[PDB]
């Protein structure tokens, strides 16, 4: 928790010949995100995807704080296309399930996979700047066909509607325990409860 | 006091706490120490044996000093990596003893017992989803300061109120650093005193003790138990009320974590196992005041036997449980007696059979959106669980229980379903049963189909069937009653047994440790005559029902 | 030296105790019987000892909660001299049973209070468990200081005296060995049963602890004996403004006919007195009186004679309760199941039934009920207790009672008896029932002692005097058109159970059994078709 990164980063924004190659690549298209992969971070600099377990949820407000700063410097045509960018990065490795639940591994930026068992692909500013997609994961097995804790996940505006009823697919987010429906204000995760922000998907 | 003890303990504890036994020291801490890390489940034992050798006041004083020795001992505890740095990043752990010498009842667990030292036996009740409360850290006031590491922790909403600026609260605070915070793990539930121990004047006692993250979803509704200050502002002082420190006081506090007679009972077993007509040695002993139906008794005497296949062709685990019913003529006919005889022991659950509100069984969790009727308890069926459900008026099962016996027979399980919430449950014990037919005894000459005025995939999976038919048969009847009189003839009169009707629920228990599995043979006559029975049947014999 | 708050001298009478203990002795069996076995908490009776000494005892009542503590001391000066080496941590506190002539806590002054009483009341239902919070400790601040506070001894259990530090309990009572009171509450009511009616009696604040919690039950009737106390109301507890009653809550401290009967025993010879007390039962109408018969045994058109005879029953009885479907569900028998909405916390709510055990229930209306209600009876009967299996408390509920009532469903097979009220349609029986209203136009105190003492004294013994009968009997009343096989017998027994529930004799014969079979069979017959 200290603050030098946050300046440095917005210049590691400027390993980085994918960045110079995928800068290029995104683009024209004005699509609001950015992606970068656990090996993308470390292959410039292995300090920063240290900080997913540690500081995520800052790293996606650095990331967001540096991303708005190189695109609309790289490309101000963005100024009068919604001149804001939310993030959308890529795998990071590990994976932890359905079960292999642990509330160790909260507060942190994890890839996982899950299974829509609901979606609200219509319907949501908070509730409005997202969605909600319940979700299991498992296939059939006698131990794995027992009834798992379900994944209940929130599209924070961006992964949103990506996600599809039936869609076997990998989701990455940051995996928070804010679950303050503590004293009556969130939902989350069951017994180990995670609220789990979200940050990438997979295919239908 | 709460210094030194919370010290004093450590010292005590660390020489002891290095597992001991088996040569001693280092080696056996390691092994415990090596289960630990690796697989980051972060729980351990005490045993209350090494202890009490070692310090028993340890042992005691614990019950004693279980509510400040803990957040110390619990502090020093942490540093079995081998590194300081990686403590901090764990969440938490969950103990257990091995060994206290008592447990004690819940009207046993009282209010000079609160708190203390459990030893954990009872009955899972109205089970409740599961929640993390924080523990431990801050919302501190932004306008003003920055984290205090202490808030919520009992089962309370906000805590700090000592010494402002903004450190009490005096003030205003809500926001939490989420990313700190000891939100824990738990549900409460509702565990009551087994009226399978109690006393017949009873009343169970549904206590609301939890499950936290180690005590989690291994228990289901009907089962085990296996588990610096500010100001010197005094008393009395302008403002201060009990009614914001009461609302604990009003709760449980405490909670849990994850012979010659032998042989004489045995050689009379002995001998009743060396004894020949053991039914009827056994038979009227349980059903002393029923004439005829030898039959019917025959097998609700070995209804109560059980044994077991367990899975080898990777299926489920059989049917070892019995289903079998008794059919006819409308309670004084009497089925009621089986059923109440057969409370003549315990692992027994008994209804109103059907027509009964008593909507357990149709579960749900009681706190359900503000509070909420239908209960996490089918003990309806579950309560029963390895000892037998007893339904009379089954015919009045209409819904709830109408397609839930079928499965839970069939699977012995309650697969819950809310589409918001959804469980399965496991029902492992058997089905006695009895209904009335249509209005009556038609049977003679109606096929069973709607005169046992049932559904067929059920009256089909009943593991046998059997009846009492009413009769005015005064070749008997003129004696039937003169039994009956004459249980009525009470005050000069006792029954008169084979033998007690404890033992028997002893010989049952010693009948059922034995196991027993066929020879090489024996599946022939299985064959031959289960070939036989199909024979006769599958030929176009007179039939009675259609099974085969 | 004085206390002026009570007017208790120093010790004032002690030592005229002390000796009372040793003084007593025709105690000196019980004087040991509490040390050597171990069995504490004396259980005094409406202290008879008043004929020993009035100095002791008139204040026995008076200001006693300065004097039974210097008993359980006195008694303790005595007892641990006399055994200590027995298990003399098993302090003593007394319990009378059947206390003073208790001016029914109804009538009982303001004035009431330091008074040893008694009630003459029913359950109304308990606390079921709450009990409280014991000794305080607070922090302080020289580096704060655990401060003893309630744990001090001398202070008293005020409210606010704890009004900080809650875990220097809530955590620390198990750390520092106060763990929590103790204190059970419950509702009874009153009830002298012939109350003037319609003004009702006084419920009860009860709410006093001891390991006697629990030992009454709801429903309950009274041996009990108590100690008032009360707390002035405020106005809030914001506030000090006085509401100025104070909240009474009670201490529990609980653990001629001769006469009359030979008067009863010509009632007893008399030979005809179930005709007899036919002809005075129900007096108010003509006949029907087969109908009237079975209410002598069943003690032991709309309301056309009916709830008359309900409340004649009603009238004549206090154990009962009338009422009837249609507006009044099982409800108001039982399973009213509801919560203290100034608590929202659900009840054992319930009804007429509970009033019922041990009772006569007079249903009426008994076409109206419905299925969510009368599957209860068919449960009921079956049982005569109820399983009520609920939110706070599973159990069930001995209804061990009596029922009857009439309509204008299968298990008619049940019932104690009704009967077919069916017109005559003969003018001259008019007549002779108008005459009955033109010419309308003590017997049952001593029937209220005759249903009595067999109630209190008698137990009737079918055996082969007529055991037999019964079985030459359902023999003749199953075979006419051959049913009784059936618990007809267990009907006609409970039937011959009265006649010899009658009579002060407990052994029976074919005679009070046989007047039964006319009973049935006619009761048969008026229902058969």
């Amino acid at each position: 928790p200290r603050l030098e990164i946050h300046h440095r980063f917005k210049n590691f924004l400027r390993g980085h010949n994918v960045f110079k190659e995928r800068i290029s690549d995104m683009c024209k298209e004005n699509r609001e995100s950015l992606v970068v992969n656990y090996e993308d971070l470390a292959a410039r600099e292995h300090v920063l995807a240290y900080f997913l377990p540690e500081a995520p949820a800052e790293l996606l407000q650095i990331f967001d704080e540096a991303a708005l700063e190189v695109v609309l410097a790289m490309y101000p045509k963005y100024d009068r296309i919604t001149n804001h960018i939310h993030v959308r990065i890529s795998h990071l490795p590990l994976v932890e399930e359905l079960r292999s639940l642990r509330q160790l591994h909260l507060n942190q930026l994890i890839r996982t996979s899950g299974v829509v068992t609901s979606c609200t692909g219509v319907l949501p500013t908070i509730y409005q700047n997202y969605q909600r997609i319940r979700i299991q994961e498992s296939p059939g097995k006698v131990a794995a066909g027992r009834l798992p804790r379900s994944k209940d996940a929130i599209l924070l505006a961006d992964l949103v509607d990506s996600c599809k009823p039936g869609d076997e697919i990998e989701l990455t987010g940051i995996y928070h325990n804010n679950y303050d429906g503590s004293l009556n204000t969130a939902n989350g995760f069951p017994v180990f409860a995670t609220v789990i922000l979200a940050n990438h998907v997979a295919k239908k | 006091v709460r210094d030194e003890v919370a010290e004093k303990c450590q010292k005590l504890f660390l020489d002891f706490l290095e597992e001991f036994q088996s040569s001693d020291g280092e080696i056996k801490y390691l092994q415990l120490a090596e289960e630990l890390i690796r697989p980051e489940r972060n729980t351990l034992v005490v045993s209350f044996v090494d202890l009490e050798q070692f310090n028993q006041q340890l042992s005691t004083t614990i019950q004693e000093e279980f509510y400040r020795v803990y957040p110390y001992l619990c502090r020093a505890l942490k540093t079995f990596v081998k590194d300081r740095k990686e403590i901090p990043l764990a969440k938490d752990f969950y103990v257990a003893f091995q060994d206290l010498p008592t447990r004690h009842k819940i009207r046993e667990l009282t209010s000079s017992r609160i708190g203390l030292l459990t030893r954990i036996s009872g009955q899972v009740v109205r089970t409740h989803p599961v929640h993390p409360e924080l523990v431990s850290g801050t919302f501190l006031c932004l306008d003003c300061q920055t984290v205090i590491r202490d808030v919520e922790q009992q089962f309370k909403y906000t805590q700090p109120n000592i010494c402002r600026n903004p450190v009490c609260a005096n003030r205003r605070r809500f926001l939490l650093d989420t990313n700190k915070s000891r939100f824990v793990d738990f549900q409460k539930v509702r565990i009551q005193e087994t009226q399978a121990e109690l006393p017949r004047g009873s009343i169970p006692r549904s206590l609301e003790v939890i499950l936290r993250a180690e005590a989690v979803e291994s228990a289901q509704a009907g089962d085990k138990c296996d588990f610096g200050v500010d100001g010197y502002e005094t008393e009395g002082i302008r403002g201060l009320r009990a009614l914001g420190v009461r609302d604990l006081s009003y709760r449980l506090v405490f909670l849990a974590c994850c012979n010659q007679m032998t042989v004489k009972e045995w050689e009379k077993v002995f001998e009743m196992s060396q004894d020949k007509n053991l039914y009827h040695n056994l038979c009227t002993s349980l059903f002393p005041t029923i004439h005829g139906n030898d039959e019917v008794k025959r097998g609700v005497l070995l209804m109560l036997f059980g044994g077991v296949p367990k899975t080898t062709g990777e299926g489920t685990s059989l049917r070892g449980d019995i289903n079998v019913c008794i059919v006819g003529d409308p309670s004084t006919a009497k089925s009621q007696f089986l059923k109440h005889v057969e409370e003549f022991s315990p692992r027994a659950v008994y209804t109103s059979g059907k027509a009964s509100s008593a909507a357990g069984l149709t579960a749900a969790v009681v706190r359900d959106e503000e509070s909420h009727e239908f209960v996490i308890e089918a003990g309806a069926l579950m309560l029963a669980d390895n000892g037998v459900c007893c339904i009379d008026e089954f015919d009045k099962m209409d819904v709830r229980d109408q397609v839930a016996i079928h499965e839970a027979m069939e699977q012995q399980t309650i697969s819950i379903t809310k589409a918001g919430v959804k469980a399965t449950l496991n029902a492992r014990t058997s089905i006695l049963a009895a209904a009335n037919p249509i209005s009556g005894h038609y049977d003679r000459s109606k096929s069973l189909k709607q005169n046992i005025n049932l559904s067929a995939p059920i009256m089909s999976r009943f593991d046998l069937f059997f009846i009492l038919v009413d009769e005015c048969n005064e070749v008997t009847d003129y004696a039937i009653a003169r039994r009956i009189v004459d249980l009525h003839s009470r005050i000069e009169e006792s029954i008169d047994r084979v033998y007690s009707l404890d033992d028997i629920r002893r010989y049952l228990l010693f009948a059922r440790q034995f196991k027993p599995k066929i020879s090489k043979e024996s599946e022939d006559f299985i064959v031959e005559q289960y070939k036989h029975l199909r024979q006769r049947d599958g030929s176009g014999v007179t039939k009675s029902s259609w099974r085969i | 030296l004085v206390i002026w708050g009570t007017d208790v001298n120093v010790a004032a009478c002690k030592e005229n105790f002390q000796r009372f203990l040793q003084r007593f002795i025709d105690y000196m069996q019980r004087l040991g019987e509490i040390n050597v076995i171990g069995e504490p908490f004396l259980n005094v009776n409406c202290e008879h000892i008043k004929s020993f000494d009035k100095n002791l005892y008139r204040q026995l009542i008076s200001y006693p909660q300065e004097v039974i503590p210097t008993f359980d001391m006195a008694v303790n000066e005595i007892f641990f001299d006399r055994y200590p080496d027995s298990i003399l941590e098993h302090q003593i506190q007394v319990r009378p049973f059947n206390a003073l002539k208790t001016k029914n806590m109804r009538n009982l002054n303001p004035e009431d209070i330091d008074q040893l009483i008694t009630i003459s009341g029913m359950v109304i239902r308990t606390s079921q468990l709450i009990p409280e919070m014991q000794e305080a400790f607070f922090q302080c601040q020289v580096c704060a200081h655990t401060t003893r506070v309630e744990m001090d001894r001398g202070r008293i259990a005020e409210p606010s005296v704890c009004g900080r530090c809650h875990t220097t309990h809530s955590m620390a009572l198990i750390h520092n060995r106060s763990l929590f009171s103790d204190k059970q509450m419950i509702k009874l009511q009153e009830s002298p049963e012939d109350m003037p009616a319609g003004q009702t009696p006084h419920t009860v604040i009860l709410f006093a602890h001891n390991d006697l919690v629990d030992k009454v039950q709801p429903g309950d009737r009274v041996n009990v004996t108590g100690i008032y106390r009360a707390v002035p109301i405020r106005v809030n507890p914001r506030v000090s403004n006085v509401k100025s009653v104070y909240k009474t809550h009670i201490d529990v401290i609980h653990y001629f006919s001769e006469k009359r009967v030979e008067l009863l025993k010509e009632l007893s010879r008399k030979p005809d007195i179930y005709e007899r007390l036919a002809s005075a039962l129900a007096p108010s109408i003509y006949e029907h009186e087969d109908i009237k018969k079975g209410i002598l045994l069943q003690l032991f058109d709309p309301g056309t004679s009916k709830s008359q005879l309900l409340q004649y029953v009603y009238n004549l009885v206090p154990r009962g309760q009338y009422t009837s479907g249609k507006g009044s569900s099982a409800v108001g028998l039982t399973a009213y199941v509801m919560k203290d909405p100034e608590t929202r916390q659900l009840v054992l709510q319930t009804g007429a039934l509970v009033l019922s055990d041990n009772g006569i229930c007079c249903i009426d209306e008994f076409d109206k009920m419905n299925e969510s209600t009368r599957s209860v009876l068919h449960e009921v009967m079956e049982q005569q207790t109820l399983s009520i299996a609920k939110a706070g408390i599973i159990c069930q509920l001995n209804a061990r009672t009596s029922v009857l009532a009439a309509a204008n469903h299968t298990l008619l097979s049940r019932f104690d008896l009704i009967f077919l009220l069916l017109d005559p349609q003969d003018e001259a029986y008019d007549r002779r029932l108008a005459h009955h209203l033109v010419a309308l136009y003590l017997d049952m105190a001593v029937l209220k002692d005759y249903i009595a003492y067999a109630h209190s004294t008698i137990m009737p013994r079918l055996s082969e005097e007529a055991s037999q009968a019964l079985i030459e009997a359902y023999v003749d009343m199953r075979k006419i058109g051959s049913s009784a096989y059936p618990r007809q017998l267990e009907s006609l027994i409970r039937l011959a159970e009265a006649h010899a529930k009658v009579r002060l004799s407990n052994k029976v014969e074919a005679i009070d059994v046989e007047e039964a079979k006319r009973l049935h069979r006619e009761a048969l017959k008026q229902s058969a078709t």
